[PDB]
């Protein structure tokens, strides 16, 4: 197409900081962030709004529809504003205290008004037109992207998480409904279909998403800086609209990914968002880049390359009726190492040699490949490759072992998928009863002893010398990412007992146990002293973070106040050629500055020291929530808060062990 | 990050403090060359009456 | 001056804080007319730099 | 090296105009751009005066011009001949350098080899150092200017420095048989020659203030010329001076003007454009958020339904179709024209000629009162008890002279007015917090011419208080009207806040009594 | 007071009418809207709130 | 300004170089094309349609085509040279001559001046004169083309020899009458008109590169006219016309390069050349011609393409009908639809019966070496597209290289460039290739990183570290070690028993002239970090089989301004954003320093700049480091322990107290 309006900002935006709202009621302008802290708002003139503090998110929307106006919201790594900018007036100034890592504005299921979503280092919240808090949950890791979806079909559109844990979640308005694992950490989800979301990644990954699964994904350079699905053919279906990197906004579509329209830029591309400039009646689609251009547009022969490559197919075939028997078959195996990774093996039941393998897998290695490299001295029939993920989930490796003789200048590539299952580490063995953990989680399965034990089978990697009858028996597992241990007992009453030392394992457990049985509810009975005795030294800890962080706060406006008194009277003795006491001014502003930043760094250590203490708080009522299997969950997390935000400690545990 | 903001606030008060001084020397050095012109025109003064 | 708070930097005329013409009511600056009661909070314009204020 | 042309003179192939300005006014050649390519089709030299603006027809053969030369007069393009009536050709190779610019042809401009051009100025005598010519670019910039003044051999004259003119287009292609020449110089006289009789039928001063781009487009097909003020209105004043029409409606002054034969798109200086018609009549205003510096718009294929290339003031360009925004991007730093630049017979091609030295092309009833009852309560009890109000007021205003004549003896005893034959004004003035105040008297002689000689300044303080360096000076003889500001500086002694008066008292040096004071309330200290 | 040193003369107003609706005849708040008028120089609403201090005062020396 | 629209033709097999030519045939010209399986095959193309003919026999890859006539009658003759023979076609499937021409290896360029045939090889010219020797030369250098000036237009056949080595020695005979200086390694070249240049003769080259010139070879010298040397235009100019398609009435110049940019180049200055249209392919293009082949009566471009995609750009346009709602995409989507049909059928069928019962290709590799840099550009070229490339060691739109890099290549991609950046030591570096094929296989390449840019002259007022190796030599031997031991250098060992070569490193001008005969050699320098390497590779080679007390300091006062440069660098990008911090407040009008306000307009550059410093950081470091070892280890000791203090004094950096620490400890 052709760029409908093009503009040149003198300012450099945030890259995913940017938003279109009618800020006049009738008038679209846009907001964005800019170096210094400050917010510029063009109307079509650009106006400054001084923040006076690193901005982390910005959105724009209807916050209380009795109005027709759009309140521009700006977040940051402690507060979150609400802004009417037309009668400048705050809506909500809401101190967080957990952060603003992503942000949206929306209705989510059953609560009738519109939400301004948030996330911070473990923890979701809500504000209504005033700034109630009227939805609070806690997940598992940084969030870094929020959107509002329709999964499930119901007409009340549940929020989609994307955690620092590689990891994206459904919310509901209080319970949790799905989650898919991604391989990095995620930075952009957007919706415009039913239940379809469009999701970036950090590796560069752009991709879409049905209910729980993949309709396509590309993997490039320059990473995905924001996506945004918008009708650019105006075929009536979206597509998702891409900034990268480099400068490059591919359009593409929600069907297998082919590229429909391309426009490319000077800088990388801040934000591409939709809202009608023109005051035509109809959307738009503005790109915005890092550099502070804004552009907006209003809505072959490759085959025969292939049939030339299926030509050359039927050349090489006809040409059969660096050569290798043809009968040879690579065989893998997998197994474990102590004396400490997961081996696997690959050979050839013949003469040949296997030059080099090229392991592909999404989140295991760093980058996306791990050569294994045989010099030629070395080079052998089998070669084992060693792995070390660094988490339990489980991978598809893509082996393409390079096969062929020794002195060869040409030899073929065997491709060969191999899973590495979810507890691929972890080679189980002997019970000890010196070193067995003494935290445990009880509950209840349905029955069919035999049914859990092919659970153990499918979703960890025993020996075939294994064998377990349907009495009660325990079966240990020493892990190896450290060297903990795990002990799952099966009592003859159909109870189970977890005995890791690990919280996160024993969620991961439980969890992977329901969604293998198909339950929906499930309750426990808990006990993590370990965890525990930390958790409540933090809690502790939380208290005089917060004196100390104030007590400096309140020493630093003083010494501020100070300083800009001593700005006023040096320029006054400057005025009048007074140069004695001047330089006395300027003396003692030079000490109140290096005092002054004593106590920067004095404040920015403990108030480290306290995100760390509060996503410690966050994270452990989420392990809490995240052991306990649907309806219990939200019950225990909202618990928790309530037993946290009246300083009730001991209710805190006591609904965490057994509640 | 303070970006080195405090070295270039440093690098500031330097020049200031070295103007300042400068200012001084200066008023200093227009002093004497205003009394030594006083001593000129009332030479010349005299020597016009004269 | 010296203290910035303000988020909006030029909001529109009539949403900030920074009648009988200046040939009948006396006036303090280009604009605003005296006042009765002098309150101590009283600002009546502010100056522009730290040297007009002084001077 | 800057421009002033640009002017798109087609039907050739697509041959463009560029005039540019050398090192005195020069075109070297008025080079044509050729701006798809950038390369020299037919070289236009001989010209000694930056030309704005050229001139077609439609019988014309394409190749002869119109170029409107600022400078020292004007020279019509007709294959390399410039050929007006009396007084505008004047030797298009520059008259005033040649007679002089001998001495300097050995190489470039350079102070290596001008000082070796001693003799140079007088083994070769073309003139006798005439004042016209003896110092137009390139000579000595010392050492022969005082031959000027023994020698000043006498000068001719010609027409003022132009800017544009007005001429026939009817009978063009043979370039003699035109009849109204009316030209716009640099003082407002259009001045209208005629080379039938060579005379002068007429000269247009009525704005008598310079116009900017005097003729909307060289023409207007109804003939309502449109000369535009440096005032902040544009005038109607027709062809061959008819009566005025003149439209002041601009809030500020107008800033490049272009037409295409239906309306006037002017500039403004309060962030606007105004769109007027050939009466009068706004036909339609744009709106831009800065100033503008030069605007256009292109051909017409309905009635004037194109783009309008509109630059800024901020190097930013601005284009629109009058009601829908299409580019703000930061090009040109300033501009001269914005022309065609279409070749290959395409429908658009813009070209943009920048002042850095680019030539860019790139695309993208009333209020009477009220009276209360208030009112004629208060008229009621004037109408029956006027008598005792007139009594009173009579002996309140007895009691008022007695006590102001009281006040002013007092203060003509303790001499305390800061303004009292023996004309004199002063008024003290503090200056800054802290410790240290600046005290500045403002002192003025107020008579018609008399200094006065011997006076002098004597401060009266707390010496506990305020320590005054020199609390006693003379002060300059003060020349009647002049504001003498004598400043000293105080400083608070007093580690406690105490604010106490200081007075001043000048004085003559053979009296004792002050002949005028003034008292100052010094502020706190805010000390340390 | 914390409002106006934010620069916000229409957050200030709104509070003063939510207190207005908690106090329903206060006169300080009153008097604080008609201060806040009086800043923002339109002397016509001004005078209609000081007019209400003074159907509540009646000695109100400000109004 | 120049809009030529891209029409596609018939594809053929893999092309060389030079390997199309257009029949002179007013009407639409005929095509004529040569795969490397030996199938030339000519077409016409009458409407959408390339109506084949004579499309002959499989054999040797056909590695030149060239049309000619005997006398003056239009150019018909179409001679191509395979294997080691020359054979000749008319303008018909009626082959006439097959001159054997028995040599050891392959021709790889040839010219046909009426019934001259000015043939080259790996190394070797010949010239015959149908079928019988008449000239025969021997270079020392490689061969990439044979031309000889127009013998009618002139009186006498001067053929120049464009040697690898970056000369044309413009011969007669069987002599070198002299030689030429060109920039860069020549490729391509041909008189720049239809008969040779008006003012005479003119020779038109283009080099490897990325520079194009117009030698105007007299009896004894040349005359330089213009040279097109580029900085954003790099990759190795292939082919080279001159055809007038922007019909002014001079012919313009079509260049075409290795990076798939076709270039326009017209003479609207009357003298020199100015581009007017450019175009990327996506592949490596290896022939340009100028004329028509499609719908008569609208000049276009030819451009034989590396994988064989034979495409045009003509100058009419597309869009022939238009109303309420073309046609010929449609038709060119059934076609396709159903070839690509019954080939899966075909292909589906036989892999069942191959995998029931259970390819060679060509990479057009070119490791080169940038100068304006310090780093090897390698570049690969497949037909087809590939996979994944792997390069072990001892514009890309590919993936992460992380992992012995593993780079895949994204949708339907051929070539793919990607830099190496080596050291000045550590010798030894292999690349497996795979395609999109159905078997997938791999192909293996083994580059070489040798332990210095060779050019003709050195300057010997330079303090040398002169080095002299004795004793015992084959001098095709030692020839070989100096293979092992420079970058560009003939296999082969050169004629004479005696050679001397005059290199220069790129990172920093140090001359490196080597001398050596039968059994000894020289090896001057001004670098002792060069001899340094020099000694010790050359006695690894044979255990498998002098100093200027200035020079030091001469190496010093080189290095300075890169590490002066480095710090400043690092200097004002430390203070970059914090002085952004200030400028986005109160517009920047009175109070910004002009010191810093020198940084705030070249922030970008100085940024960019600095994402690159620290690598240019650590070599610097490095060669610092290995120049001290090495000068101390000369003397005959082992100062591999002082080096963390010169470490210090680099942090520090202070230039007087460097050489004072490299004298004195």
């Amino acid at each position: 197409l052709q760029p409908v309006f093009t503009l040149k900002l003198r300012h450099k935006i945030s890259p995913r900081m940017v938003a279109v709202g009618r800020y006049d009621g009738t008038h679209p302008c846009l907001a964005a962030a800019t170096q210094a802290g400050k917010v510029f708002i063009h109307n079509p003139d650009v106006s400054l709004l001084n923040i006076n503090q690193t901005v982390s998110c910005l959105t724009a929307g209807v916050l209380n529809p009795e109005l027709g106006y759009d309140a521009l919201l700006v977040g940051t790594q402690t507060n979150l504003l609400a802004y009417d900018v037309y009668n400048n007036s705050d809506l909500f100034y809401r101190e967080v205290a957990d952060g603003a890592s992503a942000i949206v504005l929306g209705t989510l299921g059953d609560i009738t008004s519109p939400l301004a979503i948030i996330g911070g280092n473990c923890a979701l919240q809500g504000f209504n037109h005033e700034g109630n808090d009227l939805f609070w949950t806690v997940t598992g890791d940084n969030v870094h992207s929020l959107a509002l979806c329709d999964f499930d079909g119901d007409g009340k559109k549940e929020l989609l998480v994307g955690s620092e844990d590689f990891d994206i979640r459904v919310f509901k308005e209080d319970e949790i409904v799905a989650e898919m694992s991604e391989t990095e950490i995620i930075t952009s989800l957007c919706p415009m279909y039913g239940s379809r979301f469009g999701y970036a990644l950090s590796n560069g990954t752009v991709g879409v998403y049905d209910k729980t699964a993949r309709y396509w994904r590309i993997k490039s350079k320059n990473q995905a800086m924001s996506i945004h699905a918008f009708d650019l053919n105006s075929d009536g279906v979206c597509e998702l609209i891409t900034g990268w990197s480099n400068g490059k906004v591919d359009a593409r579509s929600d069907r297998t990914g082919e590229v429909i329209f391309k426009d490319n830029f000077s800088s990388a591309i801040a934000g591409v968002v939709e809202g009608d400039y023109r005051m035509e009646g109809c959307q738009q689609l503005i790109c915005c880049s890092v550099d502070g251009e804004i552009r907006g547009y209003l809505p072959i022969r490759e085959l025969s390359q292939k049939k030339q490559n299926l030509l050359l197919e039927l050349r090489n075939y006809e040409e059969n009726a660096g050569v290798i028997p043809a009968n040879t078959k690579h065989h893998t195996a997998l197994s474990v190492s102590l004396g400490a990774h997961a081996e696997l093996c690959i050979s050839t039941s013949n003469d040949t040699i296997i030059r080099a393998v090229l392991i592909f897998a999404e989140g295991v290695f760093a980058g996306e490949s791990h050569v294994v490299h045989p010099s030629v001295h070395h080079l052998s029939s089998s070669v084992r490759i060693p792995i070390t993920p660094p988490k339990d989930i489980p991978v598809d490796l893509h082996l393409k072992t390079f096969v062929g003789y020794r002195s060869s200048t040409q030899f073929h590539v065997f491709e060969l998928t191999r899973q590495l299952p979810r507890f691929s580490m972890y080679a189980l063995t002997s019970p000890d009863p010196a070193s067995e953990p003494l935290s445990y989680v009880n509950f209840i399965i349905a029955e069919r002893a035999q049914r859990v034990v092919m659970w153990l089978n499918q979703n960890f990697l025993l020996p075939e010398d294994t064998n377990i009858q349907n009495a009660p028996f325990q079966v240990c597992f020493t892990s190896l990412r450290n060297g903990g241990q795990l002990y799952i007992k099966i009592k003859l009453s159909g109870e189970i007992t977890v005995n890791t030392d690990d919280i996160d394992l024993a969620g991961d457990i439980i969890q992977s146990m329901a969604s293998f049985f198909a339950i929906e509810d499930l309750q426990v009975e808990a006990d993590f002293p370990v965890y525990f005795e930390e958790l409540r030294k933090v809690l502790v800890k939380v208290d005089e973070y917060h004196s100390v962080h104030q007590k400096l706060s309140a020493d630093m406006a003083d010494n501020s106040n100070l300083i800009r008194s001593l700005l006023v009277q040096a320029e006054d003795a400057r005025l009048m050629r007074d140069m004695k006491t001047m330089k006395n001014r300027y003396k003692e502003l030079y000490d109140l500055n290096k005092d002054l930043l004593n106590g920067y760094k004095i404040r920015c250590n403990n108030h480290t020291e306290l995100l760390g203490s509060l996503k410690a708080v966050n994270q452990a009522i989420q392990r809490a929530g995240h052991l306990r299997v649907g309806k219990p969950k939200n019950q225990v997390i909202t618990a928790c808060r309530d037993a946290i935000r009246s300083n009730n400690i001991n209710m805190l545990f006591r609904i965490m062990r057994v509640g | 990050p303070l970006q080195h903001l405090d070295t270039l606030l440093d690098g500031t008060y330097k020049q200031v403090i070295a103007l300042a001084d400068a200012v001084e020397e200066n008023q200093d050095n227009l002093f004497q060359s205003f009394t030594r012109l006083k001593s000129a025109t009332h030479l010349v003064i005299l020597l016009i009456g004269l | 001056i010296l203290d910035e708070n303000a988020i909006a930097q030029v909001p529109r005329p009539g949403t900030s804080l920074k009648g009988p013409s200046p040939a009948v009511r006396p006036v303090t600056q280009a604009g605003r007319p005296i006042t009765g009661f002098l309150r101590p909070s009283t600002q009546s314009g502010r100056p522009g730099t730290i040297e007009q204020a002084i001077k | 090296a800057c421009l002033a042309l640009a002017d798109f003179h087609g039907d050739g192939e697509y041959k463009l105009a560029m005039g540019d300005l050398g090192p005195d006014g020069r075109q070297p050649r008025l080079k044509v751009l050729k701006g798809h390519t950038l390369v020299s089709q037919k070289p236009l030299p001989d010209l000694p005066a930056a030309a704005v603006t050229f001139l077609m027809a439609s019988h014309e053969p394409r190749t002869p011009a119109l170029a409107i030369a600022s400078g020292p007069c004007v020279y019509v393009y007709k294959n390399l001949k410039p050929y007006f009536k009396f007084s505008l050709p004047s030797l298009p190779t520059n008259p005033l350098e040649q007679d002089l610019w001998n001495q300097a042809k050995e190489d470039q401009i350079d102070p290596l080899t001008l000082k070796e051009m001693l003799e140079g100025i007088r083994e070769k005598a073309e003139v006798p150092l005439s004042v016209q010519s003896l110092r137009f670019l390139p000579l000595e910039l010392s050492e022969m200017e005082a031959f000027v003044n023994q020698h000043k051999s006498k000068s001719i004259r010609r027409q003022t420095v132009i800017t544009t003119m007005t001429t026939l287009k009817k009978n063009l292609a043979d370039e003699d048989a035109v009849s109204c020449l009316v030209l716009g110089t640099e003082n407002k006289e259009l001045l209208v020659l005629d080379p039938e009789a060579f005379t002068i039928l007429a000269k247009m001063s009525l704005p008598s203030v310079p116009a900017f781009l005097e003729a909307s487009g060289q023409f207007d097909v109804e003939f309502r010329l449109a000369a535009a003020c440096r005032n902040g209105s544009i005038y109607i004043l027709r062809r061959d001076s008819k009566r005025p029409k003149y439209c002041i409606e601009l809030g500020a002054q107008p800033v490049g003007l272009v037409g295409v034969h239906k309306v006037l798109v002017v500039g403004s200086n309060q962030d606007s454009l105004h769109g007027f018609t050939y009466k009068g009549k706004r036909l339609w205003t744009v709106q831009m958020p800065a100033a503008i510096l030069a605007m256009n718009l292109l051909e017409q294929h309905s009635r004037g339904l194109q783009a309008v290339m509109a630059a800024l003031a901020n190097e930013e360009v601005r284009i629109y179709h009058d009601k829908v925004l299409l580019n703000v991007i930061r090009t040109p730093e300033a501009v001269t024209s914005l022309c065609f630049g279409r070749y290959g017979r395409e429908d658009n091609t813009l070209i943009m000629t920048t002042l850095g030295g680019g030539l860019i092309i790139k695309i993208l009833k009333l209020n009477v009162p009220r009276k209360t009852r208030l009112y004629v309560d208060q008229t009621l009890r004037e109408r029956e008890a006027g008598t005792a109000m007139h009594r009173t007021f009579q002996a309140d205003l007895y009691l008022l002279r007695l006590r102001a004549a009281r006040a002013y003896v007092q203060a003509l005893e303790s001499s305390l007015s800061p303004v009292s034959r023996e004309p004199l004004k002063l008024h003290a003035v503090v200056q800054g917090l802290g410790p240290t105040f600046k005290l500045t008297l403002h002192l003025q002689n107020t008579s018609t011419a008399r200094p006065i000689l011997g006076l002098v300044v004597c401060f009266l303080y707390n010496e506990v208080l305020y320590a005054l360096p020199r609390a006693f000076f003379k002060v300059p003889l003060l020349v009647p009207g002049l504001n003498y500001p004598l400043e000293t500086f105080v400083k608070s002694l007093s580690d406690k806040g105490i604010s106490d008066i200081i007075k001043v008292l000048v004085l003559r040096e053979g009296q004792s009594t002050p002949l005028l004071s003034a008292h100052i309330n010094m502020p706190m200290s805010e000390g340390l | 007071k914390v409002y106006i040193s934010l620069d916000q003369p229409l957050t200030a107003l709104n509070l003063f009418k939510q207190g207005l609706d908690k106090f329903p005849g206060e006169v300080t708040l009153l008097c604080g809207i008609a201060r806040i008028y009086e800043e923002m120089n339109n002397i016509s609403s001004a005078t209609e709130y000081y007019k209400e201090v003074l159907k509540q005062d009646n000695t109100h020396v400000e109004a | 300004d120049l809009n030529l629209n891209r029409a596609d033709y018939l594809q053929v097999g893999v092309t060389s170089q030079k390997t199309m030519k257009l029949l002179p045939a007013r009407a639409t010209q005929k095509v004529v094309v040569g795969d490397h399986d030996g199938i030339v095959m000519c077409f016409g193309m009458k409407k959408g349609e390339a109506v084949t003919v004579f499309k002959t026999l499989p054999g040797q890859k056909i590695a030149r085509l060239e049309l000619g006539g005997a006398l003056n009658t239009p150019q018909e003759k179409i001679f191509i040279a395979a294997g080691s023979e020359i054979r000749g076609f008319t303008k018909r499937g009626k082959q006439f001559l097959s001159f054997e021409t028995n040599l050891t290896e392959s021709i790889k360029a040839m010219h046909i001046s009426g019934s001259d045939l000015f043939l080259s090889a790996s190394y070797i010219y010949n010239h015959y004169c149908d079928c019988k020797d008449q000239h025969y030369y021997l270079s020392g250098d490689k061969i990439n083309d044979v031309i000889c000036l127009p013998v009618e237009r002139l009186l006498r056949e001067v053929p120049v020899l464009a040697c690898q080595d970056r000369v044309l020695r413009v011969l007669q005979g069987s002599d070198v009458t002299y030689e030429i200086e060109v920039p860069g390694p020549p490729t391509v070249l041909a008189l720049h008109n239809g008969n040779g240049g008006d003012s005479g003769e003119d020779l038109l080259f283009g080099t490897s590169d990325g520079k194009l010139g117009l030698i105007q070879i007299t009896t004894s010298k040349p005359i330089h006219k213009w040279e097109i040397r580029n900085e954003k235009k790099r990759g190795g100019i292939l082919c080279v016309d001159s055809f007038d398609i922007v019909g002014d009435g001079v012919k313009d110049l079509l260049v075409g390069r290795d990076d798939g940019m076709v270039e326009v180049y017209g003479f609207d200055n009357a003298n020199e050349p100015v581009l007017r249209f450019d175009h990327t392919l996506s592949e490596s293009v290896t022939s340009i011609q100028g004329g028509c082949v499609g719908k008569d009566g609208y000049d276009e471009i030819v451009v034989s393409t590396y994988s064989g995609w034979i495409t045009g750009l003509t100058t009419e346009p597309v869009h022939k009908e238009s109303g309420p709602g073309n046609q010929e995409m449609q038709n060119k989507i059934s076609s396709l639809r159903s070839e690509l049909e019954q080939l899966q059928y075909k292909v589906l069928q036989e892999r069942e019966k191959y995998q029931q019962s259970s390819p060679s290709f060509s990479v057009n590799d070119k490791f080169t070496l940038n100068k304006d840099d310090a780093s090897y550009s390698l570049i690969l070229e497949v037909q087809t597209a590939i996979d994944n490339v792997l390069i072990q060691s001892d514009k890309n739109s590919a993936v992460v290289s992380f992992s012995l890099a593993t780079y895949r290549c994204q949708a339907n991609t051929t070539r793919l460039e990607l830099k190496i950046r080596s050291i000045e030591g550590q010798y030894g570096l292999q690349a497996y290739v795979t395609p999109r094929i159905q078997p997938k296989t791999c192909q293996v390449r083994q580059y070489h990183i040798k332990p210095h840019q060779r050019t003709h002259f050195i300057d010997h007022d330079r303090p040398m570290n002169t080095l002299t190796l004795t004793g015992q030599f084959s001098f095709s031997e030692l020839h070989s070690w100096v293979v092992f031991c420079m970058p560009e250098v003939p296999e082969k060992p050169p004629a004479g028993e005696c050679v001397t070569f005059y290199f220069q490193n790129t990172f920093l001008d140090t001359q490196l002239e080597s001398t050596y005969r039968k059994g000894e050699g020289v090896f001057k320098s001004d670098n002792i970090s060069t001899i340094s390497i020099l000694k010790d590779v050359l006695s690894k080679e044979a255990t498998k089989r002098e100093i200027n007390e200035v020079s030091v300091k001469h190496t010093l006062k080189l290095i300075h301004p890169k590490l002066e440069y480095q710090l400043l660098l690092a200097k004002k990008v430390q203070l970059i954003d914090a002085l952004k911090e200030l400028q986005v407040h109160e517009g920047n009008t009175n109070f910004l320093i002009p010191e810093y306000r020198c940084i705030l307009e070249e922030a970008d550059h100085l940024q960019e700049e600095y994402k690159k410093q620290p690598a240019h950081l650590e070599r610097l470091y490095g060669m610092i480091t290995d120049l001290f070892i090495d000068k101390f280890k000369f003397k005959g000791t082992n100062v591999k322990t002082k080096v963390p203090l010169l470490l210090e004094i680099l942090d520090s950096y202070d230039q007087n107290a460097l050489i004072a620490f490299f004298d004195a400890a």
